[PDB]
């Protein structure tokens, strides 16, 4: 399973931003990564936001799971 | 009696979940390329080192420059692990006081044993400052040695105590927004206080200059 | 909070300083490159005098 | 203070004009949008589950990271500029070594 | 095991003084004991 | 009985920060008169404003460290 | 004993928030001696004061929440 | 009653750092102006501020050591 | 209750060493601003700081020795 998780980061990193393979990241898949937010993080050209801001968005929702048991707070219903 | 603030009483929890994943994670944010031209996201990491490798190099100018290639690894770790934690529900390893007492003492005592393996006399004959007057020899060498052993405690406790102090004002000013179901005008001003305070809490980069540098001065002075 | 007992993190910090000394060790330096800028010239410069003595 | 008041009034008018323009743009695109309304429910169902807490400081640490995307479009120029000297720093050695030798031969 | 010979020239250079975690180790062992001692007397 | 002594020992511990509320007031007032003489702010003059700020807030916040320990 | 303990932890904390008034005496005051040497006014000169004025007040409004943290 | 007077006993002795908490603001606000006038910091003019900081932050944690030794 | 006043008495008596905290932050900062204008330190310039350090220190450790002699 080690060659399974190692081929997740390697494949993802090349595809997400940058690597005949180095200039493939020069156009970048940042145009593919762009459409998720709205438009506004446009500065990803050489300081690439959507390359980095996906890992940090993954590390937040991964740490939302551990905190969920402690801060329950929910009634016998749903919120607004 | 117009604007009544509220408060909420709730325990503020520095729990201890599984740490050895969380330590390794700000290593994989930085890649390293085996190529000549790089790919415009390492290239602004590679430039950022070039700068601050030219300020912990300039002072020393010795054959103690061999030590300085490590000191730029020390600045990227607590430069990152203090900047990751500003996110919504993340966890900083430099919050707990445990590892910082393992970052000070194996580094601080690596300095006093550096001159004692080469100089052996004049490293702690730096306790002799000047052309000795008579009435203040015992008042001096009980002072300048009590301000030596303070230095490992002075180096670690200054880091843990203000990093966590940033996190409580994040919660308490933030938690007073949630419990502000009274008059709704003052809710924005507490929110606007937060988004100023989060700009001040990017002095978590500024507090790593004051950890590598007073390690250099505590290296340059001894050696 | 006031946490306790300390058998944790500190053994997981020195494994990290096998990582950071692996990445940052492979760093191209402009200054280092500059220091390889004059090593090619003056070997060929005296090589011009190597044919000046081989003739004269 | 009077000068500050005038500027604020001017700023307030321009913002309203911009808002009107944005509204017109939103109105035009009414037929052809099939993206957001597929995923606006999971953020409406999970927000009916658990996601409310003392995390209005979640937005303000994400709001400040939007203002740095403004200067990131100037960080690109710096990034582009970075190593231009380095690559040129490499162009000087390939140019000097050939021309200094071929005339000597 | 090639996380060694890339940095093996570095180690025996500076671990002569840098690999003195014995003091750190000694402090850690003592710290664990005092915590246990206070929880023994509760 | 010590419930008040929980409070005032915390309530007296907080006023030791009142030095560093003024100590950074020196180093920012003393920078503008170091700047109006010599307009080279991008040099090391501004870099000695933050290290002077950080070394003063290092002795600033950890006075509130002893405040919470008396509470909690 | 409850309202006795709360209030004298609250008043003795608000001493520290006028402990940063003595800093902005220097921050707003040392603008004077800088402005008279050089009148480059709307430069970073007045704006470095705002980096002094609102950072020294940021230790002033620091402890004021901590006083109201022990009001309740 | 031994415990409660200790709780206020360390609370008064917390504020001994409040002298060093702003005494480190002055000396690092006096090398912003001594480097501005004469740029020769790399000699004595920086090592006289750290030597100013060592012999003034010797007295900040000097008093909190007493506030610990009155607590335990 | 007799030892209860023995502990809170040295609690405020070591606040008098904070006066040698902020009072030493000037006289080590004044050897910064007044060194660059005149490089003659090996003459009585450094010697009038050591007198200025020690005799300012003597009122620091004197208010430490009260806290010992009040307790024992």
């Amino acid at each position: 399973a080690s060659v399974v998780p190692l081929k997740d980061r390697r494949l993802l990193e090349v595809k997400l931003g940058e690597l005949d393979f180095t200039p493939s990241g020069i156009a970048g898949a940042f145009q593919r990564g762009y459409y998720r937010y709205y438009n506004k993080y446009v500065n990803v050209k050489k300081g690439s936001v959507a390359g980095l801001s996906m890992v940090l968005a993954a590390y937040v929702v991964f740490n939302y799971c551990r905190s969920y048991k402690e801060l329950k707070h929910e009634r016998l219903r749903k919120y607004h | 009696n117009e604007n009544l603030f509220a408060s909420f009483i709730a325990p503020t929890m520095m729990g201890l979940p599984i740490v050895t994943l969380i330590i390794m994670f700000p290593s994989l944010l930085f890649p390293t390329p085996k190529r000549l031209i790089n790919n415009r996201t390492i290239s602004i990491q590679q430039w950022l080192i070039q700068l601050t490798s030219k300020q912990m190099m300039a002072i020393h100018n010795q054959k103690g420059q061999t030590w300085s290639l490590m000191l730029m690894s020390l600045i990227m770790f607590i430069g990152s692990t203090n900047i990751l934690g500003l996110l919504p529900h993340s966890f900083t390893p430099t919050t707990q006081l445990s590892m910082n007492l393992g970052m000070a003492i194996p580094l601080w005592s690596a300095t006093v044993f550096t001159g004692f393996r080469y100089k052996t006399k004049t490293s702690l004959a730096h306790f002799l400052p000047q052309g000795t007057p008579a009435l203040l020899i015992p008042m001096l060498v009980i002072i300048e040695t009590i301000s030596l052993f303070i230095q490992p405690v002075a180096l670690a406790v200054r880091l843990t105590a203000n990093i966590t102090a940033g996190h409580l004002l994040i919660h308490l000013i933030g938690g007073a927004t949630l419990a502000l179901l009274n008059i709704n005008t003052m809710t924005a001003f507490i929110t606007f206080t937060i988004l100023i305070l989060l700009t001040i809490l990017e002095f978590a980069v500024a507090l790593i200059q004051a950890y590598v540098f007073t390690l250099l001065v505590s290296l340059y002075l001894h050696d | 909070d006031t946490s306790t007992w300390f058998i944790t993190i500190t053994s997981m910090i020195m494994t990290l300083f096998i990582l950071f000394q692996l990445k940052i060790s492979n760093y191209s330096y402009p200054a280092s490159p500059e220091s390889i800028e004059l090593k090619t010239q003056k070997h060929s410069t005296p090589w011009e005098m190597k044919w000046t003595k081989i003739y004269l | 203070p009077p000068l500050p008041e005038h500027g604020g009034k001017v700023r307030l008018g321009l913002i309203p004009e911009e808002f009107f323009q944005f509204l017109y743009p939103k109105t035009g695109v009414t037929g052809p949008y099939v993206l957001g309304t597929g995923l606006i429910l999971y953020l409406l169902s999970k927000e009916i589950y658990v996601i409310t807490a003392e995390t209005f400081s979640a937005i303000s640490t994400i709001g400040v990271l939007v203002y740095i995307v403004k200067k990131y479009g100037a960080s690109i120029g710096a990034f582009a500029d970075k190593l231009n000297e380095q690559k040129i720093a490499q162009l000087e050695e390939v140019k000097q070594a050939s021309i200094k030798q071929i005339q000597d031969a | 095991q090639f996380q060694f010979t890339g940095i093996k020239k570095y180690f025996n250079s500076y671990t002569l003084t840098g690999r003195m975690n014995c003091v750190l180790a000694t402090y850690g062992g003592i710290a664990l004991l005092v915590l246990y001692f206070k929880l023994r007397s509760k | 009985i010590d419930t008040a002594a929980k409070f005032i020992g915390a309530g007296a511990a907080t006023v030791g920060v009142a030095g560093s509320g003024a100590g950074i007031g020196t180093v920012f007032g003393s920078m503008i008169i170091g700047y109006a003489r010599n307009p080279s702010l991008k040099q090391q003059l501004f870099s000695y404003a933050i290290l002077g700020f950080a070394l003063s807030e290092a002795m600033g916040l950890f006075c509130l460290m002893v405040a919470f320990l008396i509470l909690f």
